[PDB]
């Protein structure tokens, strides 16, 4: 037969439902199977900076050659030069047009050139964020507060007769997103929509009936993924835009944010998969965006998958990608299978459709990758011994991976999990519960 | 503009005439013996396991080395003894000999 | 029965996928039979100039009595007469409104006219890209740049103050292309709009809301296809015009383009089959516009197909059209046929409904084309010999082409492969697993 | 059973595919009986005019009481007198608003009235087309040109200040249309609108974002069919307007009308069937246009069925209409019915269900019409001898026509031709395979 | 200065131990199944038969290649069946692979 | 980068299936029938005899030339007769050609 195998995270404490969910894998389509689970690139190491944990980072290739500028700890590298400090702050933010790299923390607006590094001058004290390169640069002043904007491509002079109230939150600003020639500015309360004018004085115009009431819940929380984008909501609630906003969050994503008080949003890039991850205390959910469905990021022997808002670390600073296998030492992957079963059976056999014997190491321990499984009775709530089985040598391709003296199940439904912790790359397109035997060599 | 010399490719036969079945190269590094892979195709994409297998006939399939890095392989039996060849450079070396030296 | 075989070119190498895939085949409909292969058609000799890569060609019916415009390695040919030099650079483009025939490369804009071929004087040193004919000639300037237009219908005298900057990219500027009264600007970040004014001083303006955030790859990487357009983007997934931009590229195609460091789009024009061929390092995929499936061009004894922005060549300096049969001497045709497999068979046979016997020689070795066949388990990761049988020489139109002593298949699928290297032309209509035997002499 | 019989004209030799075609018969719909074939109407003798090939005619009844104006060889005919000559041009086109009678060649404007026929004075030698009626009449220069317009309702004085460029196609122009109050400009290259503005120095004006980029073929290949009008294109593909314009030629039109170098399109009424035929070098393949089915009319004797922009001959001057039958002397109607088979059967029998006994004659050869039918095997490439049944004489309104003794059928699908070359109208609803035997005296 | 590796050359057999008599090489092209010629000679002058046949205790005799142009070689019997072995670069490519690559 | 393709060694038989033993390859120069030497190592420092000899079942030892100079070698028994295989450029020369032409 063919028993329906988990293609999302779905782990709901509520009540104390089956947690079927995935462990570093994602789902996407095929031609010549039909629907299958691929895994996770190991990491790499890219470029080493000083120590400390990255906040953010920022290369191209049309600005300075292609100098990777990055703010580690409480210091700029420009490659390995200093470049003098940062201020203190929450979450970080760098804006270039090319001539000018900005900086921002939570404090201060700190601009560059050729050979300087100084300040900008920001018309008071606070500063939230920086967005735009092109035309302006335009400041969010904290508190209760309005938006600044300087002169045409010239961040080191602004004025303090340049700016722009807001008329519909009178708590606060938090975040700033340039997604077409439009603004959208996120307040705590509402979010707005202000459109290019074309003047010299002011700038800039707000569309009349374009208002939201989800505010963005802290600074750091709202992504350009696509042509349009995403947020998170006063309450845990990730949401899209569009004619209405629509969420894509359900439940056991929600009721798990709200033990982390600390909620960031950010893309990571695979080839053609835009995932977006939702960063808390210990869970990385990322929702990929081309079939969306939601899966779970975890690497090894720690509480978090290490990631920022882009491929940097949290921690000694370090900046990587994706690249190969066998580099993290450790990778677990893990997936459910389930019956939903009302009727005592007679369970045979069990079946795996991987891929078989494609491992690179003919030395060492990681010559043969053994997965294992384990049993369920009473949905999941605990568990039984594993039952390892190989998966071969290098050039075997023809490798049958079945468990065969499994018994009866009682159950509200049988329910069986899966892992392989190796760096071997690893597919799996079906499974099978009752086969046959035919055979050649196999 | 130059010419190159085809050789028959045998099978694995024992002492007598008789052929043998199941008889396996195995090969290594240069003279460490530590496994190294062998490839199935033209290129060098697919590698088939390095203790290969003959047919009931002792037919080798298509064995195919990479030229920047030496070999040694030795043939053994079904059950692993009464080694038949030993040959210490069994590949010869285009591309890592010219590299190196000449 | 019948056998599903594929119909696009599969080949991804994530995990080790069965890989599925056409060579010099493409799919469209009928109405006789249902769905049909058919192949491709042999390459001729057309028109031959000097020696060297031939960059891009030009000819019209309303120009110049229809003389044939070439950049072939470093200096023009009009006809046989060499006509000058041209500077080195990265993508080549001919513009003319009939009364100056325009070219450029990386560095410089050269015009011409009745008798004369001299610098038309762009207002800097280099330049990208020109488009426009009809009213204006609009030029774009390297590096952090705007774009320029000249006098009406005079390419030969431009001007320092005729620019017109733009606002939302600041890092460079790449490709243009006249799709409409719009013009369309193809940033390294962004994609403008600019619509028709009608003005004297400055006759273009810009469009409020119309921003694409996948800015544009290369140089040369935008065709007008159609009543819209595609391009590249600033990763590997080749998108299309519309209300929002969807995507065409699937796995297996974006994974393979990152190999290749250089990525260029044209069309190849068949009766109603517009290709959309994308050439890198050794691949050429073209995706078929009316059917949309992708299939691969491969020439032999090479390691791309040759051709560039139009049927030209790259290298000795030839260009050709679509023309007959037997001329490039082998034409390799290859297409799948697999079953997704589960229980152990008896495969007593295998069918084709191809075209018999309707090959054109007498003389010669190629009376009898004699495709083959080749059998594979382990999902196609190793292979078979291969089993022939011929297809019949010219006038019997009635020849079955089976094999009849196959065997047991205990697989996760049934996958053959078949190939004739052979100038007749090919057609492949259905095919059988499973037959029966009447008859009256075929 | 019942077999399906082809509906459509699909001779495709890219491959060697089964030719299922129809002659001189389409398809419409019914009530009685579900879908049917209908016949051709033969042709008659309604006005002759003197020798030569014509051109183009023209008559109406708010316009001179109704005389005919038709362009036979190189000379006018109002009826039967004379009215001067032309000169030689491309593509003929008459334009009346009532008080004066416009025509063209590739030459020159003459114009009429009461009694007199001279040169209309075009502003500069050539023109190409003339199409408006009501308040102006615009014609189009030769070459890289513009359209000129007239003054109000007075074609016999031009203006040489009176004109209006265009801003999009370099080459040339080739044809206009008046489609609303709005105009159709075809270039070469590109399609424009242009709308009515209502003043006194220039009357009209562009639509801003409404570009086609197929261009026209030819100076004849643009028809006003219905509330929106077909072209051909700068490839042999028909199309259709509409928001984007979509394609209704599909293969084996479009392969087929690369032979010919010369491409025309026009209309044929019927009593609710708007045919607009596509005349080639020997092919006339006329697509209907409210049941879309291409079919091919083919008069007898000759190499293309005898038609031009009206119902004139392209011989002799000549100009007919639809009428009755027996006329042309023979008229050939063939179709063609086919099974798709894969297994062997034992066809024991065949039926039509056509109309019967229904001919005006009981003198002469044409009492018994006896159609007459035709084997294959190989997929067509090869036939068989006839058999031929009688139709029965006047008042035998039952009478099976059958065929009783066919034999097996190994084959990929077999394939019948049938065919009546005879002045009787034709029907046919239904084909049977296998019938049983009941009956009273039929 | 290198050392090369010699492999003495086999016999025609079948599965059994026994030798095989008329067996017939049929050299090709890269992968398209067009004969290409094979020559008898040191040099490349003198090209015999496309299908080569052996003695009567399989004996082929000297058989030269072209190294700018790769083969393709099969083995069949002399009823033309039990196709033996099927290499598809039966040729190692010393100057054709080294004036496109390397 | 390029694939080296592996051929198995055979034994010294006779025209019937039997396998031959004392059998002598004749290792000469070029055309001349002069004999040269033949080494036994993957270096060029230790040569053995140049009249070989096989086991009791017909193994030869491991043979390596000087790519620098030609050879040529033939194949008898024991009784120093019926010649079984002549080949007059035994050796394919890699480096003796490329330093001369090409």
């Amino acid at each position: 037969m063919k028993i329906p195998y988990g293609l999302g995270a779905y782990t709901r404490n509520r009540g104390n439902l089956p947690p079927l969910e995935l462990i570093n894998l994602f789902v996407e389509k095929s031609d010549s199977q039909g629907v299958i689970l691929q895994s996770r690139k190991a990491l790499v190491e890219v470029a080493d900076v000083g120590a400390g944990p990255v906040r953010a980072t920022f290369q191209k290739d049309g600005v300075f050659g292609g100098d990777r500028f990055t703010l580690s700890g409480d210091e700029f590298y420009r490659g390995a030069t200093l470049l003098g400090t940062v201020a203190g702050g929450g979450q970080a933010r760098i804006v270039s047009n090319g001539l000018e790299v900005l900086v921002n923390a939570g404090g201060l607006v700190y601009s560059y050139n050729g050979t300087n590094f100084i300040n900008a001058g920001f018309p008071e004290a606070a500063a939230t964020t920086i967005a735009f390169t092109g035309r302006y640069f335009i400041g969010l002043s904290a508190g209760t507060g309005e938006w600044y904007f300087s002169a045409v491509n010239n961040g080191r002079s602004w004025d303090a007769l340049d700016f722009a109230t807001a008329e519909n939150e009178p708590d606060a600003l938090l975040d700033v997103l340039v997604l077409d020639g439009v603004l959208v500015f996120f307040g705590t309360e509402s979010i707005e929509f202000w459109g290019f004018t074309g003047d010299a004085d002011l700038p800039y115009s707000p569309i009349q009936q374009r208002v939201f009431e989800q505010g963005i819940y802290a600074t750091g929380c709202a992504v350009r993924v696509d042509n349009s984008f995403y947020w998170v909501g006063k309450d845990k609630i990730v949401y899209r835009n569009g004619d209405v906003p629509q969420a894509v969050s359900d439940d056991g994503i929600v009721e798990k944010a709200e033990g982390s008080t600390n909620l960031t949003l950010f893309v990571l890039e695979d080839e053609r998969h835009k995932f977006v991850c939702l960063r808390g205390d210990d869970f990385t959910h990322p929702h990929d965006v081309t079939t969306g469905q939601w899966c779970e990021f975890k690497s090894y022997g720690r509480t978090n998958f290490r990631a920022t808002a882009d491929f940097g670390d949290d921690e000694t600073g370090k900046i990587w990608a994706w690249g190969g296998y066998d580099d993290e030492g450790i990778i677990e992957r893990l997936f459910m299978a389930g019956a939903a079963l009302e009727e005592a059976t007679q369970i045979d056999n069990i079946r795996l459709t991987c891929e078989v014997g494609t491992t690179p190491n003919l030395v060492g321990i990681y010559t043969d990758p053994t997965l294992e499984m384990r049993f369920s009775y009473d949905a999941g709530n605990t568990w039984e011994d594993w039952e390892a089985e190989t998966l071969g040598a290098q050039g075997k391709y023809r490798q049958r991976v079945e468990w065969r003296a499994l018994g009866m199940f009682d159950d509200p439904g049988a329910l069986f999990q899966f892992r392989i912790t190796d760096p071997v790359s690893f597919r799996l397109s079906d499974v099978q519960a009752n086969a046959a035997t035919g055979g050649r060599q196999r | 503009m130059a010419a190159e010399l085809h050789i028959t490719p045998s099978r694995a036969t024992s002492s007598n005439g008789l052929n043998l079945d199941g008889a396996k190269w195995f090969f290594y590094q240069t003279g460490t013996t530590t496994p190294q892979s062998v490839y199935t195709t033209a290129a060098l994409s697919v590698a088939h396991s390095n203790p290969v297998v003959a047919d009931a006939a002792g037919k080798f399939p298509a064995i195919y080395f990479d030229t920047t890095l030496e070999y040694r392989g030795v043939l053994k039996t079904a059950d692993e003894a009464t080694t038949i060849y030993d040959i210490d450079p069994i590949n010869s070396g285009i591309l890592s000999v010219l590299g190196t030296s000449s």
